[PDB]
């Protein structure tokens, strides 16, 4: 099968800077009719793929002319003249000259932007959930950059890891930030054995944690 | 407008089969190839095969021969892919696509291969503690707990609250998924304007609209 | 997404 090798496999690009992805084929992609069926797709997290370029250099309608494609035979390039926040996602070259059709491995384009501190919010369990005998405490660490972050829970002033699960969003298509949720799941009985619930975010934007807390006795 | 409407999320027991559909509209169905593409969780894209509805011609990736069978109902302009004898390697999103000088894509069908039971979510509000300090903005949310299989969708105010929304990827434990979604609005508008999360768990036919109300003891 | 002119219509 035709092996398509993309370089680099990841890009981190500042807004306004150009970018370039290489795609190299193990076989000529020139077809019998004179056409070269090397196309480029983009897939955002949460979306279906979309085609941007077909037969090396033709631009799909509605795709900004910031995107251009070039190449011949076995060496191909996708170029972005200036990157915008909405260009994030995974770019693929794909070939239709030879059966079976094949895809490159994908190049993840991440946006690089100014550092941003997380906005931290903590939420007590709902009365609805407590009626069912459960108690989840949720902390959001929203709209920060860069993506690396750590969360620590303190319950009545003491660190707690038991029952904590974390989840990170993909990069935001508008502001280029990341967000994270941290959820501490307890039974109602266990939740009712402690008063102060604290979520602490450690991020490069501060030398000390950003801390949000609530007390069980304050509704 | 050209549309490819794929069938909804599937749960398939190991060793069983499934047939997913791609209903085309807005163009002459017989005149364009339909391709099928696989995306396993976290991996790239793979080509399965294609059908030309006009004459039923097919071409397959040999990797999927004996796993995938492609057909097309010309009268209903619907393409189908049958997947046989499923294993965990078949859990993936499957897309259909209409080839052409413009390409159009289905929204994808998630297939989960599992012996675990469908379970609807419990949806809980996330509202700040009553003694929390007030800011110019307030962040609210919904906790979507204990469902199976994927996916769930969350919107806020029927999609009218778009910016300032973060829906987090679910976490899996004990064959149940949990996720939360957050939204930020001006503090002057809540609760005077209602904020509601709209949760859908298609595999269990569950739709829940949860209004976020200030805590009151 | 692979061979844009492989169906009924080829531009000419």
């Amino acid at each position: 099968d035709v092996v398509l090798t993309q370089t680099p496999l990841t890009l981190s690009v500042t807004i306004g800077q150009p970018a370039s992805i290489s795609c190299k084929s193990s076989q000529s992609l020139l077809y019998s009719n004179g056409k070269t069926y090397l196309n480029w797709l983009l897939q955002r997290p949460g979306q279906s793929p979309k085609r941007l370029i077909y037969v090396v250099s033709k631009l799909d309608s509605g795709v900004p002319d910031r995107f251009t494609g070039s190449g011949s035979g076995t060496d191909f390039t996708l170029k972005i003249s200036r990157v915008e926040a909405e260009d994030l996602g995974v770019y693929y070259c794909v070939q239709g000259t030879h059966f079976p059709f094949t895809f490159g491995s994908g190049t993840k384009l991440e946006i690089k932007r100014a550092d941003a501190a997380p906005t931290v919010s903590i939420f007590p369990p709902s009365s609805e959930q407590l009626t069912s005998g459960g108690a989840s405490v949720v902390c959001f660490l929203n709209n920060f950059y860069p993506k690396d972050i750590n969360v620590k829970w303190k319950i009545d002033g003491s660190e707690r890891q038991n029952g904590v699960l974390n989840s990170w969003t993909d990069q935001d298509s508008k502001d280029s930030t990341y967000s994270m949720s941290s959820t501490l799941t307890l039974t109602k009985d266990e939740y009712e054995r402690h008063n102060s619930y604290t979520c602490e975010a450690t991020h490069k934007t501060s030398t000390s944690p950003i801390v949000k807390s609530f007390n069980r006795n304050e509704c | 407008q050209v549309q490819l409407q794929q069938s909804g999320a599937e749960l398939v027991r190991p060793g069983s089969s499934v047939k997913i559909s791609c209903k085309a509209s807005g163009y002459i169905f017989n005149n364009y190839w339909i391709n099928w593409v696989k995306q396993r969780p976290g991996q790239g894209l793979e080509w399965i095969g294609q059908i030309y509805p006009g004459d039923g011609d097919t071409n397959y990736n040999g990797k999927f021969k004996g796993k995938a069978t492609l057909t097309a109902d010309k009268s209903s302009s619907t393409a189908y892919m049958q997947l046989s004898s499923l294993t965990s390697e078949d859990s993936a999103v499957y897309f259909c696509a209409r080839e052409g000088y413009i390409v159009y894509w289905g929204q994808g069908t998630l297939v989960t291969v599992s012996a675990a039971k469908t379970t609807p979510p419990s949806v809980y509000p996330l509202a700040p503690g009553s003694a929390a300090q007030t800011n110019s903005m307030v962040t609210l949310g919904c906790l979507v707990k204990g469902y199976f299989p994927e996916p769930v969708t969350v919107t806020w105010n029927s999609g009218s609250l778009s910016s300032g929304v973060h829906t987090f990827p679910a976490v899996l434990q004990s064959d149940l998924y949990t996720l939360s979604s957050s939204v930020t609005v001006p503090s002057s508008t809540w609760p005077s304007e209602t904020v509601t999360c709209n949760v859908a768990h298609p595999a269990s036919s569950t739709k829940v609209d949860k209004k976020i109300v200030p805590r009151d003891c | 997404q692979f061979r844009h002119d492989s169906g009924y219509e080829v531009h000419h």
